[PDB]
């Protein structure tokens, strides 16, 4: 019964093995602990928004949306309808990005490595969408606690439609490479099986629940924005292993395509941030012509808006699971406390029980099926 | 509404079992994957010929910072310190005093590019379009010191890139 | 004079977007 | 209440108030306060001795079944005699509801570990111990989880400075990474942003 | 330009063999493009 | 309108130049000192004074929403000219 | 008065016993630490450093503080034994790169404004 | 795509589908990189009258949380935090995969 | 009878009515030892008697699942066992007694 | 179950603060004075704890402002003076406390602006 230290995204793993079997597996984290939560207390709410881009850096606008929803709830305001539709559209695009990354990185770690390139071409196209709407490819800072920063450019919807109508064939090529392959099935079937009750007690969420047959999805049970106005299906697993979770992720990619089609067809007209200049900055022309607009611009960009005192826990169905924020306001323009809840934290904490009685080569598969990014785990 | 991803039970009819046995013994799905890779070999690759070909960008793109001026050549910055106040990374350092003609101007305007997160909050906080994020992104450096920009460097960047900067601002200002 | 102009879907909407899994059976017993 | 104001839900408010009174009636030994916020969030303020009973109740009672522990964290308030407040966020899937349980402690009073109620608590408690210095009794293995090895202090405390006390560099004389007292070429710029002229009359405190 | 090529390969620049002071027959880099052609070449605009 | 130091360094528009005893000059050896050649004060000094037949004029810097905030300038004093606080442009009433 | 909840020890004697146990464990471990990390110090100065770090807290008269210190020291010992630390972490106890600071009034006068 | 007929047939037969119908490379079907100017409407608070800020002030309508059961100051049926969740339905679009 | 309840680790129970009756009678037996004035005893007795009557007035399993508002009688049995365990632990804890002690004067005052 | 210990609270050894940043610093406990540029009083409500000012020097490159003391930006907020004293005492910091300054009530009378025989009569309004 020897000990192995598989050290240096970046993870240290201390495990005891007897022969080939894994007897114990303790992850050591903190190699990407940046002290985000302490840094946020020294910023205004707008200044704190861009940290959520860097929390889970495969799904940026989803973290943006969660933070914005928390601040909106504390502010007792609501975004305009068009902003909500834009938010849900880009949230589904972000879900597509995250699921591509998760599945192709899983396959590459197993050894496939061709679908990685095949689908990172599509990832580059969606990065183009991000850049055209915000000017940045990944760290976008587009979704604000009053709506969105800017309206869409005049030809963006057409190009999103053109992209989304060919993506199903790319998913089909992915499935042709992976779904029915006997080597992939032997690497994934009956690996990392977790029961429903254990998954509930261990704090799992998202696919890690739905793979075990739990019928739960935050966009269906606790809808935010315009989600209750779109229809889609929730894929549900049956054996609670890596193979069922992979199938669930592919099906969620397809359902994201469905939701994106609906969002494209029902995009409404109007403004894109809340018409309340004490929260959302005025337009540049108004700022340069009106006294109140100039004053409110000055104060919003120097002091920031004050948030009434109180505490909220706001959670969303991020592509990796339930992503939450416990936000405490003391009445000023800077948050008093911001605790970030990342699903990968609980998933990595459950890695030890998920890898009991398995081979060393199965720990990589379990890590890939947990969909871990250490930016959100360490914060 | 929910769907089952893996809830199908295989047929027990002799034909289904023989088809599964043929799949096991003759490796039909492996041949199918090989055919997929073969078909992908014969389609045109997505590679562009950098640096002779470039990646498409938008007028909203955030690149290297620049300081602008009016058509008269007088600088737009009037040292309000709004960009310094809003900078999430505290990357802007500003010092100001009355000029020899009584004008409100800066004597120090520094941006530490190794602290900057390129969020563009400074250009949207500016009331006179003085500080902007330009279109240039190919400004890698061999030392850490050359990435600490002072006012002369930013004014030189503005004078270098003003044509493209003005065209981009003209293209995008009706959304701002 | 000028009326509102912003990025909108075309009149009549967009064409149907395929999303269902399509893995055909080539065919040989 | 025109389109810029968040709409409010009275039915959920009434339901959460009723469940709060129900919980308080069932467990009067530990419950000190029950609150429902204007955005329909129910929190229960309890005595520290009731961490294990109350949580167990909320997990196992047929009328609660809060089977999911969404988050466990701490908040540091230096002005209170009991410095730290411990916040449990619980999710019930059977009734599609959320609840929050608060308790308090100081630098020297242990808090019972809730790993026997929720397995998810383990790492969370470690994180609390790492960032605030709150000790949890009967924890299976309590140790640092986020900070560097041998790191001194608890950085999420309010009196802990933002940049800490030491910084790291590589030294060629001893051929290794060494830690030295922190020196910044540019000091962090402290801003005084709070304005006079209070913003919210509804939260005004008595002038005492 | 060649509009029959796919997007990203439909526009390109052949660099000069001698810029301000150095020989650029072999040593070329993307920063040699002036800003106006830089705007055209990155497809920020449709007009050269 | 750039000048030169008695040592040889160029003087910036802010008037900066290392003195003769300063060691920091060593940073420019085998290298250059970045100086912007276009001095804004001299460039704004060359603009002609605009003539308006009104007591109050408005300035936004030109270009509408692409300029600066719109400000109003009083031209009652004949001793001097009205100067915009953002742009530096000058206005006067037609004396004589 | 002032009744407080214990951590581990009801009074000072139990805390002292736990302190002695922790000190015994560190003293036993020091030679293994010196050999296994390939340190350039002797066992004697390693044990001297252990003694100095114990004596730094010798003024504490509160059992809760004492056994919290013991819990932290046990955490440090567990980090050292399992080789979770590197050589740099072990060597940080000695500050071999930090320049010496004079405690004299004149020297502190000469160097700067810091008392 | 400028691929010969024989190469198109070979790649189609190897892939098992028609590839020219859904190409992963983009062509003239994308939108132009120069667009007409937008107009960008205004929001509902842009009225010249009947538009006092006190009637549309979200932040000032927030209040401190309602206190039930402060410990410092009938049949009685049992209650739950919310009504039990209703069972999901089985996707009368594609129930099984 | 059905197979594969759909949750991993939750086995199908044959004859769940007898199991439910036994569990509910055990829960009532444990609740009998709690003081009558305790709110937990009366509330849980109300809930348990309601469910016991519901299972005693319905032989069908799907209709019972619809009427019990729990669904998947197996997880209803799981919840009944959880309630029994809680009842024993709560008899041990005796939380019907008055509050242990009040918090300090401004322990819950927010802001500051 | 209760130790019933009788001693002053001291958590100095547990906070990880370096030795010379405990017994060398001097904290100030005070209600901040109102900014004379404005009339609002909302910033004169709470008690502040702040450390003594240390040396700031000029960075030889770029001329920035450099410091070497980690507590230069540390300001703590307290409801009462007693809370701040308790925190400083348990943290081992020597402190100076200043009593709160309160504007004394003033007698204001608009009618005195127009006085028959007093000097309070104004020459303009
Ligand atoms: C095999 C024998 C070689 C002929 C050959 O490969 O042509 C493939 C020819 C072109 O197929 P394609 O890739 O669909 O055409 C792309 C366009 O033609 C692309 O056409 P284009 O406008 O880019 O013109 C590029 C041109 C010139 O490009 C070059 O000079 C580079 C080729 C250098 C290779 C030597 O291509 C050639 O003439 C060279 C072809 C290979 C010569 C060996 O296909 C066939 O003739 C079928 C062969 C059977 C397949 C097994
Ligand atoms: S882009 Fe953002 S981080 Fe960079 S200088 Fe501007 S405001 Fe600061
Ligand atoms: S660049 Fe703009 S925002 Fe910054 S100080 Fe100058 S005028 Fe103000
Ligand atoms: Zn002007």
């Amino acid at each position: 019964n020897l000990t192995l230290n598989f050290g240096p995204g970046v993870l240290r793993l201390v495990m005891e093995l007897s022969g080939e079997m894994v007897r114990k597996c303790d992850p050591h984290i903190g190699l990407l602990h940046r002290g985000t939560e302490k840094l946020i207390e020294y910023k205004t709410y707008l200044q704190a928004l861009p940290y959520f881009d860097r929390l889970d850096y495969v799904s940026m606008m989803c973290n943006e949306q969660a933070y914005s929803l928390a601040v909106e709830k504390l502010l007792n305001i609501q975004p305009p309808p068009r902003a909500q539709w834009i938010r849900v559209l880009f949230g589904e695009i972000t879900r597509l990005l995250n699921h591509i990354m998760a599945v192709t990185t899983h396959a590459l770690d197993i050894g496939a490595m061709t679908p990685f390139f095949w689908m990172f071409e599509e990832r580059e196209k969606m990065f183009e969408f991000y850049e055209r709407v915000s000017g940045a490819r990944m760290h976008a800072a587009y979704i604000r606690p009053g709506g969105v920063h800017q309206d869409l450019p005049l030809g963006l919807l057409d190009d999103i439609y053109e992209f989304s109508k060919n993506f199903s064939f790319r998913i089909d090529e992915l499935e042709e490479m992976l779904t029915n392959n006997r080597i992939w099935r032997n690497r994934t079937v009956d690996i990392g099986v977790v029961t429903a009750e254990d998954a509930l007690n261990y704090g799992f969420s998202g696919v890690m629940l739905r793979g075990s047959g739990i019928q739960w999805d935050l966009r269906k049970t606790q809808p935010y924005d315009v989600y209750d106005q779109v229809e889609f299906d929730v894929p549900i697993g049956s054996r609670g292993d890596c193979y069922d979770r992979y199938l669930c992720r592919v099906e969620e990619m397809r359902q994201s395509l469905r939701i994106i089609s609906q969002c494209l067809n029902k995009m409404p007209p109007g403004e894109i941030k809340v018409d309340d200049a004490k929260v959302s900055p005025p337009k540049r022309a108004e700022m340069k012509t009106s006294m109140e607009s100039l004053i409110h611009h000055f104060k919003l960009y120097t002091e920031g808006y004050q948030v009434p005192p109180g505490a909220t826990y706001t959670a969303i169905e991020a592509p990796k699971g339930e992503f939450g924020v416990y936000l405490v306001s003391d009445g000023s323009s800077r948050p008093y406390r911001c605790k970030i809840k990342a699903p990968g934290f609980a998933h990595l904490a459950g890695l030890d029980k998920m890898s009991k009685g398995h081979m060393l080569a199965d720990v990589v598969a379990i890590i890939g099926t947990q969909d871990i990014v250490f930016g959100e785990v360490d914060r | 509404t929910y769907k089952f991803v893996n809830m199908r039970e295989p047929s027990m009819d002799m034909k289904s079992v023989t088809d599964r046995a043929a799949q096991t013994l003759l490796w039909t799905e492996l041949v199918r994957g090989l055919g997929m890779t073969l078909s992908y070999l014969f389609r045109e690759p997505a590679t562009i010929n950098y640096p002779f070909e470039k990646g498409p960008l938008s007028p909203r793109f955030r690149g290297e910072h620049a300081l602008r001026r009016y058509p008269s050549g007088e600088e737009r910055c009037i040292a309000c310190k709004l960009c310094e106040a809003v900078c999430p990374a505290q990357a802007i350092t500003i010092e100001a005093e009355p000029r020899a003609d009584g004008s409100r101007r800066t004597t120090r305007y520094d941006i530490d590019m190794t602290k900057c997160i390129y969020c563009g909050f400074c250009q949207e906080a500016c009331p006179v379009d003085a500080i902007v994020e330009g279109p240039n992104f190919e400004f890698s450096t061999e030392t850490h010191e050359e990435l600490l920009y002072n006012k002369e460097k930013l004014l030189n960047n503005g004078d270098k890139w003003e044509a493209e900067i003005a065209a981009n601002i003209q293209a995008d200002y009706l959304y701002r | 004079a000028s009326k509102v102009k912003q990025d909108m879907p075309p009149p009549g909407g967009y064409g149907p977007i395929d999303y269902k899994r399509n893995l055909p059976r080539r065919g040989l017993s | 209440t025109r389109p810029t104001i968040r709409p409010r839900n009275d039915v959920v408010h009434k339901q959460l108030s009723a469940f709060g009174q129900y919980v308080a009636e069932i467990l009067p030994k530990y419950v000190q306060q029950v609150q429902v916020s204007c955005f329909n969030e129910l929190e229960i303020f309890i005595h520290p001795d009731g961490v294990i009973p109350v949580l167990t109740f909320l997990r196992d009672h047929t009328n609660a079944q809060f089977k999911s522990l969404a988050d466990l964290t701490a908040v540091d308030v230096p002005t209170r005699q009991n410095r730290f407040e411990i916040v449990y966020n619980l999710l019930s899937l059977r009734f599609n509801s959320r609840i929050r349980v608060k308790t308090y402690t100081d630098e020297l009073t242990p808090i019972e570990s809730s790993v026997t109620v929720y397995k998810a608590a383990n790492w969370y408690e470690r994180e609390i111990w790492d960032m605030f210095g709150v000790f949890f009794a009967n924890h299976p293995d309590l140790r640092r989880i986020l900070t560097d090895y041998g790191f001194e202090g608890h950085p999420f405390r309010k009196d802990f400075p933002l940049s800490g006390y030491v910084e790291l560099r590589y030294d060629d004389e001893v051929k290794r990474v060494v830690a030295e007292p922190v020196e910044l070429a540019q000091e962090f710029r402290k801003f005084d942003l709070n304005s006079p002229w209070e913003a919210f009359p509804a939260y005004r405190q008595p002038p005492e | 330009e060649d509009n029959k090529q796919f997007f990203g390969r439909h526009r390109w620049v052949i660099y000069t063999t001698e810029m301000n002071g150095r020989d650029t027959f072999w040593d070329v880099d993307g920063s040699m493009v002036p800003p106006e052609w830089h705007r055209w070449l990155h497809c920020m605009t449709d007009d050269p | 309108g750039v000048r030169t130091s008695p040592t040889g360094e160029k003087v910036t528009h802010t008037g900066q130049a290392y003195d003769d005893g300063d060691y920091r000059r060593v940073r420019f050896s085998d290298r250059q000192k970045e100086v912007n050649e276009n001095f804004a004060i001299d460039l704004i000094a060359e603009q002609p004074v605009s003539e308006v037949g009104s007591r109050v004029i408005s300035c936004d810097g030109g270009g509408g929403a692409l300029g600066h905030p719109r400000v109003y300038i009083n031209l009652d004093k004949e001793t001097k000219t009205g100067t915009c606080g953002y742009c530096g442009l000058q206005f006067r009433q037609p004396h004589h | 008065g002032t009744s407080v909840k214990p951590i581990f020890s009801r009074d000072m004697n139990e805390a002292k016993r736990r302190v002695r146990e922790l000190y015994r464990a560190w003293y036993r471990e020091v030679p293994n630490t010196v050999h296994l990390f390939q340190l350039d110090i002797s066992v004697k100065q390693g044990r001297d450093k252990v003694r100095e770090m114990f004596m730094k807290n010798a003024h504490v008269t509160d059992p809760r503080v004492v056994d919290l210190l013991v819990i932290k020291g046990k955490m440090e010992l567990e980090e050292t034994i399992n080789v979770w630390k590197q050589r740099t972490h072990i060597m940080r106890f000695f500050h071999e790169t930090e320049a010496p600071r004079p405690t004299d009034f004149l020297s502190k006068f000469y160097v700067g404004h810091d008392p | 795509a400028s691929a010969t007929r024989v190469i198109q047939l070979l790649r189609n037969w190897a892939s098992g589908r028609d590839l020219q119908a859904k190409l992963q490379l983009r062509y003239q079907e994308i939108s132009k990189r120069t667009q007409p100017p937008p107009k960008l409407p205004v929001g509902p608070s842009h009225k010249l009258s009947n538009n006092y800020y006190c009637t549309r002030d979200g932040r000032r309508e927030a209040m401190p949380p309602s206190i039930v059961m402060s410990s410092q100051k009938t049949e009685k049926k049992a209650v739950t935090p919310a009504p039990p969740i209703k069972r999901w339905e089985l996707s009368k679009d594609q129930p099984y995969l | 009878l059905k197979k594969t309840t759909g949750l991993v680790g939750l086995a199908v129970c044959e004859t769940p009515h007898e199991r439910l009756k036994i569990l509910y009678t055990k829960i009532l037996d444990v609740l009998g030892q709690i003081p009558k004035n305790a709110a937990y005893r009366k509330y849980t007795e109300q809930i348990t008697n309601e469910k016991l009557g519901m299972v005693k007035a319905e032989p069908d399993v799907k209709k019972l699942e619809e009427q019990l508002q729990g669904g998947q009688i197996e997880e209803v049995i799981l919840q009944a066992e959880n309630e029994l365990s809680l009842a024993r632990k709560m008899l041990r804890w005796k939380p019907w007694e008055p509050l242990v002690e009040e918090p300090p004067a401004n322990q819950w005052k927010w802001p500051i | 179950q209760l130790i019933a210990v009788d001693e002053k609270l001291d958590i100095t050894t547990l906070t990880g603060v370096p030795e010379e940043h405990i017994k060398t610093r001097k904290v100030r406990i005070f209600v901040p004075a109102r900014n004379n540029m404005q009339s609002g009083v909302n910033n004169t409500k709470k008690w502040k704890m702040e450390f003594d000012t240390r040396e700031r020097w000029e960075n030889p490159l770029m001329g920035w402002s450099s410091t070497a003391d980690p507590l230069s930006n540390l300001v703590l907020t307290f409801s009462t003076k007693e809370d701040a004293v308790a925190f400083a005492e348990k943290n081992g910091w020597s402190f100076d406390v200043e009593e709160r300054k309160v504007p004394k009530p003033k007698s204001k009378s608009y009618g005195a602006n127009f006085s028959w025989n007093k000097r309070t009569r104004v020459s303009t309004k």
